[PDB]
RNA sequence: ACCAGGUUGAUUCUGCCUGACGUGUGCGCUAGUCUUGGGGACUUAGCCAUGCAAGCCAGCGAAGCGCGGAGCGGCGGACGGCUCAGUAGGACGGCGAUAAUCCACCCGCAGCAGAGACAAGGAUAACCGCGGCAAGCUGCGGCUAAGACAUGGACAGGCUGCGGCGCGGGGAGGCGCGGGCAGCGGACAGGGAGCGGCUGCGGCGGAGUUGCUGGCCCAUCAGCUGGUAGGUAGGGUAAGGGCCUACCUAGGCGACGACGGGUGACGGGGGGUGAGAGCCCGGAACCGGAGAGGGAGCCUGAGAAACAGCUCCCACGUCCAAGGACGGCAGCAGGCGCGGAACUUGCCCAAUCCCGGCGGGGGAGGCAGCCACAAGACGUCGCACGGCAAAGGAGUGCGACUGGAGGGCAAGUCUGGUGCCAGCAGCCGCGAUUCCAGCUCCAGGAGCGCACAUGAGUGUUGCUGCAGUUAAAACGUCCGUAGUCGGCCCCGCGCUGUGAGGAAACCGCGGGGCCCAAGGCGGCGGGCAGCACGGGAGCGGGGGCGACAG
């Protein structure tokens, strides 16, 4: 039949908000987004996350904490940048889902290419580095991205450097 | 009725309470069926019948350019006000216009009296269009 | 990434594989098959016709040389 | 044709229903075949799932058992001396289920006499079965369906059966 | 609608045949043959998405029509057959011999036995019925029918009856303490012992059973298949054995327990 | 889990209005690329030109010149597709029942009449001619087939009545089977491409009935009911039944809301929105129902009260040589009409599948086209390659608007015009910081604005959780029945835990480098005041108190 969809923005409540709307943009020209929609993606994508864990902190079944959390903590580690988690299963998780809680929009807005490139001082000019990346310069390992919201992961981030 | 075996009579009882509510007493009326104009379906489209010479609510001290509008759906004479100054000469007579809501949920907008419904399109081409000059009325 | 077959024969290809395929290597064509609306009228007025062609074209242009 | 949908009826409240579909096929009655008595002729119909159904429209004779000492014949159907649900079904003399019909006595005499020649005792037990008997009155009643089957077949009359729809003709 | 459904919507199909959302519009409606609809997987299944002989309907066409497939011995040129549990897919060509049997994914998944392996099957009694001129014979749940067996066969047992000769060769009975094999359920594909019968007169005997993990869980025993007696099991298990393991299990293996 | 503006000279409230957010429907302006999905549901279940959409075959095999393919015969056309008018329970969902029932394909079993039997009888279509007729359609003659239609021949199954012990199953029996007497009745005279017929038992696949239960509004709808409720008996049906009839009882339902009405009501899986309780929606993928212009009746068949079958009536429409003949796009495109509102008279069976005993057919279906309708990702021209049913695209490979700038609300007391005019403004408001332009600036951004509807805002519908001295609101009082609620002590039921069984889609979660993403695909879960088991408490039953209860 149909294959499902989803929405990943989300606007916020109040849309004139002047202490919102430097804040907004200041993480905007820091990664040297597109669009506020590019911003609030990543804001939802770490919110749910962060709604995740605290549903896992309430939670009365212990194997959920051990079953979800360690899923949640690998998936902030090895697809995102967590990188400290043990899963010994020695509470570290509980140490750890309560630091997801703490974790900010711009902790997923880093893990990005476009800002990737600037890490390792490749194109040094974030505002059109971009332009790099969409006439297919940057090269991770066999493969060429034109994608800048790539989302690079843990065992890719050093693998990145400019092709030609 | 807070017993814990009232749950009948409490929906008995909310509901008669609910009836006097005036958001659920539209949709239990079907007023919007009573006004086929712009209740049911927006963008009451018709045939204009004379310019209308109206004045704003005082202390605001103007004329608005309303125009009669006998709908092709209903045969209804409903009034209509024309936005965008200088449009009232575009639009003649015997045209076939568009009309829309004020967004005030079926009431008057502002110093307006009694004109519930707007134009947007003349002879199925946009005021602001014309306000512009961007396309041509045909 | 290429998933190619082996054969071991031209004629279990030729039987085996989609009648596209074998024209993409050697074109052959066998069948012809007009074209689907040629086909369509073709048997739609065979379906009408009750009986052997002979007889009803025959009993028509007996009418049309009247 | 007749229904057998209560699509018609009211509900148990009185309620009148709403009749909106197109009758269907899956409940639809047939006539009554008011079976009666003559050479036989039978219907066949082609019913539902293509069984036939054979209905008895004109019935001569039935297969009637004597039920106190297990033998049967063909006696031929006289008239319906009654019938339980309607009068109107005996006068037309109408064969349905149930129905007390006088029966050809001659060939249920023969084995009767026959049987009462070594035992003398047989005539005294029901004497009243055994009076109507040589006045050439015998009695029976169908169990089969006629407009089912196809059959009249039944047992005689014996006993306080027999006393009991006596006094009913 | 109404009437015999000739039609199949892919998304109606059974989950168990593995079918995608995306492939189509249509399922492959399985022909009305020895096993029900809810317990069995057409032969165009298993020849295009398990053992992928064929990737195309003309090549699937091309195998049923040389006969190289047969199905408990049986040529069975058919494509939409209805192969169920049990049931030997014995094909000549490449000396394959499988037994259509689920697993733990809930999924019907073809085994591969061994040739004498594949010279009998297991099938559960339906009813018992004595025939036209007293000819004893029981009937099984896929539709096959034998005569003049064990007296001692009652409903829900299992018989093992040979493929090459129509007889029934093999009895297992439905007490406690069997090898069974859940069919149905939210445990299906579970390979236990029977702990418990419950009767409930009227309707739905529950059976009790553990694992050979130690799991507990509760079925009817509609939906018990029994495979073996104490001693041993009447067929070989499939892969994974039936253990149906847990969500925690499968966590622990990942990141240590 | 949010408020902000607005009653005043100022205040505190009540109170509504409006802003602020999602969603879907339409409009407007604008527009670079790609992937994916959607798209005449709402008004008109309105009207339809033209083409296409359900055909196929292996028995028999004519013409035509062994090939052949007509007709007979057979199978399907009752499925899919479309639509949502009717439907307030004939539905649907959940749980059942059919010991009250029928059956095609297919599968597994048993079987199929010695009859002259090394054998089967009369036909008919095709065809050969001769025709009628504007057309649609049809006649006469001559022959000739069968897996068509018969004949022949009864061991069984079957039917009915009566009799009647047991053996099996089932919760429960003359349900199955064996044993009886009668009356019926009843399964192979086929073939040198695989076999094909028929009878029965068991499935499968269906189907009909059916029980319990849940689901909108109106009391300015309070009493309703006559085949109505029941009994007996028969009829009828595949089948229980007031289903029908004959006779007889006087019942049946109702404030625990009957009955009647309304609905711009198909139901559900679900969807939207909210922290939640809720509120709202469900035309729309899947399931069930219903319909084919309005109807009714039916034939054939296993299955239709069929409609791309028939018969008739009605309302529209067409052709005619005037005698007659036809049409039903709520199938696919397309046209008109309707409206706010919805695409090409494209290509093809390649994929998904279905019919047919295979070569065939399939507007089911896919592919493409149209459309900013939606989701997602990304900017500011021609070869070869590549894929494709075919083409095209993907993939290598070379040569910037939209809205605003007084407050709410982010951003101008800049410039020119306008002078309570024109105009603007959701609310407050302005008449030049608000009009109309220019500039600049702000917001979102290939999108944005608007209208309508709905949710939240709203504890302004209040179960959670409102308010009733004076803001809207305690009925003049008392009695009072249903209803709802209710003292103390001392097996059944409520409640509750687990479990079964419960479709996928969906949703939640979890993976998973489709370049990313939305995804695909694979795991795991939830759903039900139905069912089973468990449960220390609670309630009944019965005694004892005698309540700052009476
Ligand atoms: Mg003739
Ligand atoms: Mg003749
Ligand atoms: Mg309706
Ligand atoms: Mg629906
Ligand atoms: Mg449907
Ligand atoms: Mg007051």
């Amino acid at each position: 039949a149909r294959p499902k969809y989803s929405k990943r923005s989300r606007v916020p409540r109040k849309p004139y908000e002047k202490d919102r709307l430097i804040d907004e943009m200041k993480l905007l020209g820091e990664f040297g987004l597109k669009n506020k929609r590019e911003l609030w993606t990543q804001e939802k994508i770490c919110d749910d996350i962060k709604k995740r864990a605290r549903d896992l902190l309430i939670s009365t079944d212990e194997s959920e904490i051990i079953i979800n959390g360690r899923a949640l903590l690998n998936k902030l580690i090895k697809l995102g940048i967590f990188s400290d988690v043990d899963f010994k299963d020695m509470d570290d998780i509980k140490r750890n889902l309560e630091k997801v809680l703490d974790l900010t929009a711009s902790h997923f807005l880093r893990r990005r290419l476009q800002h990737r490139v600037f890490e390792a001082c490749l194109a040094k000019s974030v505002h059109h580095a971009r332009n790099l990346i969409n006439h297919r310069h940057i090269t991770v390992r066999g493969c060429v991205i034109d994608k800048p919201g790539y989302m690079v992961f843990a065992e890719n981030e050093g693998h990145i450097e400019i092709n030609k | 009725m807070k017993g814990l075996y009232c749950a009948k009579k409490l929906k008995r009882n909310r509901q008669a309470k609910r009836r006097n509510d005036p958001t659920y007493r539209k949709r239990l009326l079907g007023t919007k069926y009573k006004q086929d104009i712009i209740g049911v379906a927006p963008q009451a489209k018709g045939i204009v019948l004379e310019k209308i010479e109206v004045e704003a609510k005082q202390p605001n001290s103007a004329i608005r350019k309303a125009v009669r509008v006998q709908l092709i759906k209903n045969g209804k004479k409903v009034s209509a006000f024309v936005p965008y100054d200088g449009a009232i000469n575009d639009i003649d007579m015997n045209d076939i216009v568009t009309l829309e809501g004020f967004g005030k949920k079926g009431r008057s907008k502002g110093d307006i009296p009694g004109i519930r419904y707007k134009v947007c399109k003349v002879q199925n081409v946009s005021l602001l269009a014309l306000f512009r000059g961007k396309k041509d009325k045909p | 990434k290429c998933k190619v077959r082996i054969y071991e024969s031209p004629e279990m290809l030729r039987e085996i594989e989609r009648d596209f395929v074998v024209k993409r290597k050697t074109g052959e064509e066998v069948r012809k098959k007009k074209a689907r609306r040629v086909r369509k009228k073709e048997r739609k007025e065979k379906a009408k016709i009750f009986g052997t062609l002979r007889r009803h074209l025959k009993k028509a242009e007996k009418r049309a040389q009247k | 044709g007749l229904s057998r949908s209560n699509r018609h009826k009211r509900t148990k409240t009185g309620a009148k229903k709403p009749i909106f579909c197109k009758k269907r096929k899956f409940h639809m009655a047939r006539q009554p075949s008011n079976t009666k008595i003559g050479e036989d002729k039978l219907q066949e119909l082609r019913c539902r799932g293509g069984v036939i159904k054979k209905r008895a429209l004109r019935l001569s004779s039935g297969n009637f058992t004597c039920r106190t000492h297990g033998f049967s014949y063909k006696t031929k159907i006289m008239q319906v001396m009654y019938h339980p649900s309607s009068n109107e079904l005996m006068r037309t003399n109408t064969l349905t289920k149930s129905a007390v019909i006088k029966l050809d006595s001659k060939q249920f005499k023969e084995k009767f006499d026959s049987i009462l020649s070594t035992d003398s005792e047989l005539k005294n037990t029901d004497p009243l079965f055994f009076s109507n008997l040589d006045a050439g009155k015998l009695y029976g009643v169908i169990v089969s369906r006629p407009g089912q089957c196809g059959r009249a077949d039944g047992y005689i009359l014996q006993g306080d059966e027999l006393n009991f729809y006596i006094n009913k003709f | 609608t109404r009437g015999p459904r000739r039609h199949l919507k892919r998304l109606n199909a059974p989950s168990s045949w593995q079918l995608d959302k995306l492939g189509g519009k249509y399922a492959p409606k399985p022909s009305s043959g020895p096993h029900r609809l809810s317990e069995c997987i057409p032969l165009c299944i298993l020849l295009t998405r398990k053992l992928e002989y064929a990737t195309t309907t003309k090549e699937l066409k091309y195998i049923l029509r040389k006969k190289m497939i047969k199905v408990n011995g049986v040529v069975r040129t058919d494509k939409d057959f209805p192969v169920g549990f049990m049931d030997v897919i014995s094909i000549d060509t490449t000396n394959e011999n499988m037994r259509l049997l689920y697993s733990n994914n809930r999924a019907f998944m073809l085994h591969n036995i061994s040739s004498e392996e594949a010279t009998y099957r297991l099938c559960r009694v339906s009813k018992k019925k004595m025939g036209i001129g007293g000819i004893p014979y029981i009937y099984t749940q896929d539709g096959s029918t034998f005569r003049y067996c064990d007296p001692k066969i009652n409903v829900n047992d299992v018989v093992k009856v040979n493929i090459k000769e129509k007889k029934v060769v093999g009895f297992l009975p439905f007490k406690s303490g069997m090898k069974v094999f859940i069919t149905k359920g939210k445990n299906l594909g579970c390979i236990g012992v029977i702990s418990g019968i419950e009767k409930h007169m009227g309707s739905h005997d529950i059976a009790y059973v553990v694992d050979a993990k130690g799991r507990s869980f509760s079925t009817r025993t509609s939906n018990a298949f029994i495979i073996g007696d104490s001693e041993s099991y009447w067929i070989s298990l499939p892969e994974g054995e039936g253990i149906k393991i847990s969500e925690l299990e499968k966590s622990n293996i990942k990141y240590g327990e």
